[PDB]
RNA sequence: UUUACUUAUUCAAUGAAGCGGAGCUGGAAUUCAUUUUCCACGUUCUAGCAUUCAAGGUCCCAUUCGGGGCUGAUCCGGGUU
C-alpha cells in the first residue's frame, strides 16, 4: 500500500509480449504419442462392428466393486507361499505318513485364458467375467459369443491387471469361480443372477447392435451449424 | 424412353410483405425421378413481373419488380427483394428531343450485411404563358440537383434492409421532396429511380430471415 | 577490440559503443517526445468512452 | 544421336543458383494469431537490391510480439516506398500502398503483389519486376477472391489469401534494349548459364534433334504435341497458333 | 444415378501460438414480452522504446532476510494447421 503503485499492460493483437500461454492444446508431438491417441480415435471415427461396439460398452462400477471384494481374499500361494505348501505335505506324508490327501483341494479366483475356455466348452465353471481388452482384438473376440452358445456367465470389466495381481501374474484376461466358500455361497448366487440381466439377456437386443460414426468436437460443432441452424433456430 | 413432361413438378411463387396479394402465378421446375430434383442446389432464379397487376391499379401500370428465392416450405416457398428493373418503352417515351436528361449513380448498404444499388433519371419542363417551344440548362443547374437525390437516399435506406428502403419508393416521397427543394428558382418534373438492383446477400441463418415476414 | 579499458575504447555515455550518438540525438527528441504525445493521445479514448 | 543441353541441365551441377553475397529469399511473415485477427506496427529496415535479380527487395523486419527480438523477413519491391515506412502488417489493417491483408478483407479492382494461392505462404504468383494483379470478383461465400494476372488468369483464391497493395517497383525494365550482350553476360553473373543459346540446325545429327544437313534446315515440322518424348523435345510444343500472336495460350 | 462429412490415401506450412463452439462487455435489426440476433474485441500522424512467475487485485506464510498460485489475458473440450 505505502509504494504500492501499478500502471496497465496490453496483450491484445499485434502488440505486447505473450507470456505463460496453456499450450497443452496445440504442443509438438513425437511419433509414439501420435498414433496411440488417435489409435482409440481412428476407433471413434468409423463404425465399430456388430461383434465390436462392447468395447467401450460396458458393465457399472458399483456391481464390478463387489467383483473384487470378496476375489481379494482368493490369492494363490505365492513364490514364498507355495514353497509353504511343500513344506506342510512334508511334515505331514513323512511324519504321519498321509495318502495324497492332506492338504485341502483349492478354492480361490481361477486364471487361465486357454483352461478359462475350455472350462466353458466343459461349463465345469460356476462364473466367467471377460475384459474389454487385449492390444490385438481379433485375437480374444470369441470369449463373449461362446459364453452366450452355452450359457456360461460375462461380465465386461475394466481391469485385466487385477485379474493377475491378485493371483501371482501381471495378466490374466479371464477370472472364473467355479467354487466357493462355507459362507461366500450367497455371493455365488447374487452375481450369477445381477451378471445375467447385465450383458447375457442384453444380448437379444445387442444382437445387430453397431457403434461409432462420431467426429471430434471440431466436425461436432460446426456440424451443429450447417445441418442444426438448417431448420432448427 | 425419354417422356420429361412427368419429371417436371409444379411451384408455386409468392410475394414480399412490403406489397399486396402473395399469390401471383403457377410455373414448372423439376420433380425427382431419375436422380436430380430443385432445392439447394442451385437457386439461381428470380421473378419479372409489373407490381400494377399484382397491387390493382391502372393510371399507375409501371415499375417492374425484380424478387430472389429465398427458402421453401412444403409446396410454399416465399421471395424477398433484390431488385426493380424496368421497359424500354417507359425510358423511351419519358426522353423526347429538344429536351434535357441527367443521369444519377449512387450506392447504399445496410446493417444486415446487405449491399444494393441504385439509380435516379431527371428530366425538365415549362412555366406560365410561355412563347419558345425550346430552351436548354447552364450547367449550373445539373451539378446541384444531383448531389441532393442522392443525400436523401443513402440516410434513409440504412437499417431493417429493404423494409425501409420500400417504405419511401412505393408512396413516392423522393419524387415530390427533390420537386418542391429546387422548385425555389427551376424545378424540373418526373425524376423516378427507373432501374435498381441488389446484388450481395448476407449468406443464410434463419433468425435474420425471419424479421422480416407476414 | 577486448584489451583496453572502458574510458579509453568506447566511452562513459547512452549507447556510445553502438549507433553514433548523431543518429541518437534525433532518437531520445523522437522517442520522448511521442512518449508524451502518446500519453496525451491516450486520456483523450478515457473521455471519448465515458460521457456514453 | 548423342545428348542435348536442356535434357543435360535436367540433372544439375553448375545451373545451380549464384548466390552467396545474396541478401536472402522471398519470404515476409506466416499468417499466425494477431495476422489473422488484427495487424501490427511493421518498421521496413531498407530497400537492398538483390544480388542476381532486376527489381529489390523490401526487407521487412518485424517487432517479434513473443519477448523484445527483431527478427528481419522479407518482402518484394513497392513502387515508391521510403526507409522507415510503418508498414503495417494485418488483416484488421487498413488498405495503404506497401501494407499488406486478405484480398476477401479488402476491395475489387484493388492491385496487390507476391499473391499466394494459400494465406501464409510467405511467396507465389504477382513477384516478377514491374508487374501487378487485379481483383475483378469478390464472393464472400465460402471466401473466393477472383483474382487476375498478368497474361489473363481467372485463378479464384481464398478471402484470408495474403496479398500487399502496390506494383513490384522495376517498370519498363525490359521497355529498353541493353545493345550490349555484355551486360546481359554481366545479368547472368549470379543467375545461371541459360544462356548463350545456339540453332539446332547447326549442330549435328547426334549433337540435337533438328541436326544435319550440309544445307541447313530442321527436317521435320518445328510443331510438337504438347508432351512430346524426353529426346524429341524441342521446337513448337502446341501451336493451334503460328505466326501473329494474340498471347491466347490454353483458351482466350 | 447424385453431393456430404472425415479418419485412409495426398498438399502446403511452423521452432505444431491461437482451433470448434460458446461466452464475459459493447455496439448494431428491436422485442408479440425477454434476450426474437448480426459484427468487433487495447496497437494508423512520425527509419524510436517493447524481454527476468509482468505489476496490480486476493489469501495462506507463523512473519523474514522472502515465497506461491487464481484472475489479469474468458472458459469448456484435446482434432498443430
Amino acid at each position: 500500500n505505502p509504494l504500492t503503485h501499478s500502471t496497465p499492460k496490453n496483450f491484445g493483437i499485434g502488440q505486447a509480449v505473450q507470456p505463460k500461454r496453456n499450450l497443452s492444446r496445440y504442443v509438438k508431438w513425437p511419433e509414439y504419442v501420435r498414433v496411440q491417441r488417435q489409435k482409440k480415435i481412428l476407433s471413434i471415427r468409423l463404425k465399430v462392428p456388430p461383434t465390436i461396439a462392447q468395447f467401450q460398452y460396458t458393465l457399472d462400477r458399483n456391481t464390478a466393486a463387489e467383483t473384487f471384494k470378496l476375489f481379494n481374499k482368493y490369492r494363490p500361494e505365492t513364490a514364498a507361499e507355495k514353497k509353504e505348501r511343500l513344506t506342510k505335505e512334508a511334515a505331514a506324508v513323512a511324519e504321519g505318513k498321509s495318502k495324497q490327501d492332506a492338504s485341502p483341494k483349492p478354492y480361490a479366483v481361477k486364471y487361465g485364458l486357454n483352461h478359462v475356455v475350455a472350462l466353458i466348452e466343459n461349463k465345469k465353471a460356476k462364473l466367467v467375467l471377460i475384459a474389454n481388452d487385449v492390444d490385438p482384438i481379433e485375437l480374444v473376440v470369441f470369449l463373449p459369443a461362446l459364453c452366450k452358445k452355452m450359457g456360461v456367465p460375462y461380465a465386461i470389466v475394466k481391469g485385466k491387471a487385477r485379474l493377475g495381481t491378485l493371483v501371482n501374474q501381471k495378466t490374466s484376461a479371464v477370472a472364473a469361480l467355479t467354487e466357493v466358500r462355507a459362507e461366500d455361497e450367497a455371493a455365488l448366487a447374487k452375481l450369477v443372477s445381477t451378471i445375467d440381466a447385465n450383458f447375457a439377456d442384453k444380448y437379444d437386443e445387442v444382437k445387430k447392435h453397431w457403434g461409432g460414426g462420431i467426429l471430434g468436437n471440431k466436425a461436432q460443432a460446426k456440424m451443429d451449424k450447417r445441418a442444426k441452424n438448417s431448420d432448427s433456430a | 424412353v425419354v417422356d420429361p413432361f412427368t419429371r417436371k413438378e409444379w411451384f408455386d411463387i409468392k410475394a414480399p410483405s412490403t406489397f399486396e396479394n402473395r399469390n401471383v402465378g403457377k410455373t414448372l421446375v423439376n420433380k425427382s425421378t431419375g436422380l436430380k430434383s430443385a432445392s439447394d442446389a442451385l437457386k439461381g432464379r428470380v421473378v419479372e413481373v409489373c407490381l400494377a397487376d399484382l397491387q390493382g391499379s391502372e393510371d399507375h401500370s409501371f415499375r417492374k419488380i425484380k424478387l430472389r428465392v429465398d427458402e421453401v416450405q412444403g409446396k410454399n416457398l416465399l421471395t424477398n427483394f433484390h431488385g426493380m428493373d424496368f421497359t424500354t418503352d417507359k425510358l423511351r417515351s419519358m426522353v423526347r428531343k429538344w429536351q434535357t436528361l441527367i443521369e444519377a449513380n449512387v450506392t447504399v448498404k445496410t446493417s444486415d450485411d446487405y449491399v444494393l444499388r441504385i439509380f435516379a433519371i431527371a428530366f425538365t419542363r415549362k412555366q406560365a404563358n410561355q412563347v419558345k417551344r425550346h430552351s436548354y440548362a447552364q450547367s449550373s443547374h445539373i451539378r446541384a440537383i444531383r448531389k441532393v437525390i442522392s443525400e436523401i437516399l443513402t440516410k434513409e435506406v440504412q437499417g431493417s434492409t429493404l423494409a425501409q428502403l420500400t417504405s419511401k419508393l412505393i408512396p413516392e416521397v423522393i419524387n415530390k421532396e427533390i420537386e418542391n427543394a429546387t422548385k425555389d428558382i427551376f424545378p424540373l418534373q418526373n425524376i423516378h429511380v427507373r432501374k435498381v438492383k441488389l446484388l450481395k446477400q448476407p449468406k443464410f441463418d434463419v433468425g435474420a430471415l425471419m424479421a422480416l415476414h407476414g | 577490440y577486448a584489451t583496453v579499458s572502458k574510458t579509453h575504447k568506447t566511452v562513459s555515455r547512452a549507447y556510445g559503443g553502438s549507433r553514433c550518438a548523431n543518429c541518437v540525438k534525433e532518437r531520445i527528441i523522437r522517442a520522448f517526445l511521442i512518449e508524451e504525445q502518446k500519453i496525451v493521445k491516450k486520456v483523450v479514448k478515457e473521455q471519448t468512452e465515458a460521457a456514453k | 544421336g548423342r545428348v542435348i543441353r536442356n535434357q543435360r541441365k535436367g540433372a544439375g551441377s553448375i545451373f545451380t543458383s549464384h548466390t552467396r553475397l545474396r541478401q536472402g529469399a522471398a519470404k515476409l511473415r506466416t499468417l499466425d494469431y494477431a495476422e489473422r485477427h488484427g495487424y501490427i506496427r511493421g518498421i521496413v529496415k531498407q530497400i537492398v537490391h538483390d544480388s542476381g535479380r532486376g527489381a529489390p527487395l523490401a526487407k521487412v523486419v518485424f517487432r517479434d510480439p513473443y519477448k523484445y527480438r527483431l527478427r528481419e523477413e522479407i518482402f518484394i519491391a513497392n513502387e515508391g516506398v521510403h526507409t522507415g515506412q510503418f508498414i503495417y502488417a494485418g488483416k484488421k489493417a487498413s488498405l495503404n500502398v506497401g501494407n499488406v491483408l486478405p484480398l476477401g478483407s479488402v476491395p475489387e479492382g484493388t492491385i496487390v503483389s507476391n499473391v499466394e494461392e494459400k494465406p501464409g505462404d510467405r511467396g507465389a504468383l504477382a513477384r516478377a519486376s514491374g508487374n501487378y494483379v487485379i481483383i475483378i470478383g469478390h464472393n464472400p461465400d465460402e471466401n473466393k477472391t477472383r483474382v487476375r494476372l498478368p497474361s489473363g488468369a481467372k485463378k479464384v483464391i481464398s478471402s484470408d489469401a495474403r496479398g500487399v497493395i502496390g506494383v513490384i517497383a522495376g517498370g519498363g525494365r525490359v521497355d529498353k534494349p541493353l545493345l550490349k550482350a555484355g551486360r546481359a553476360f554481366h545479368k547472368y553473373r549470379l543467375k545461371r548459364n541459360s544462356w548463350p543459346k545456339t540453332r539446332g540446325v547447326a549442330m549435328n545429327p547426334v549433337d540435337h534433334p533438328h541436326g544435319g544437313g550440309n544445307h541447313q534446315h530442321i527436317g521435320k515440322a518445328s510443331t510438337i504435341s504438347r508432351g512430346a518424348v524426353s529426346g524429341q523435345k524441342a521446337g513448337l510444343i502446341a501451336a493451334r497458333r503460328t505466326g501473329l500472336l494474340r498471347g491466347s495460350q490454353k483458351t482466350q
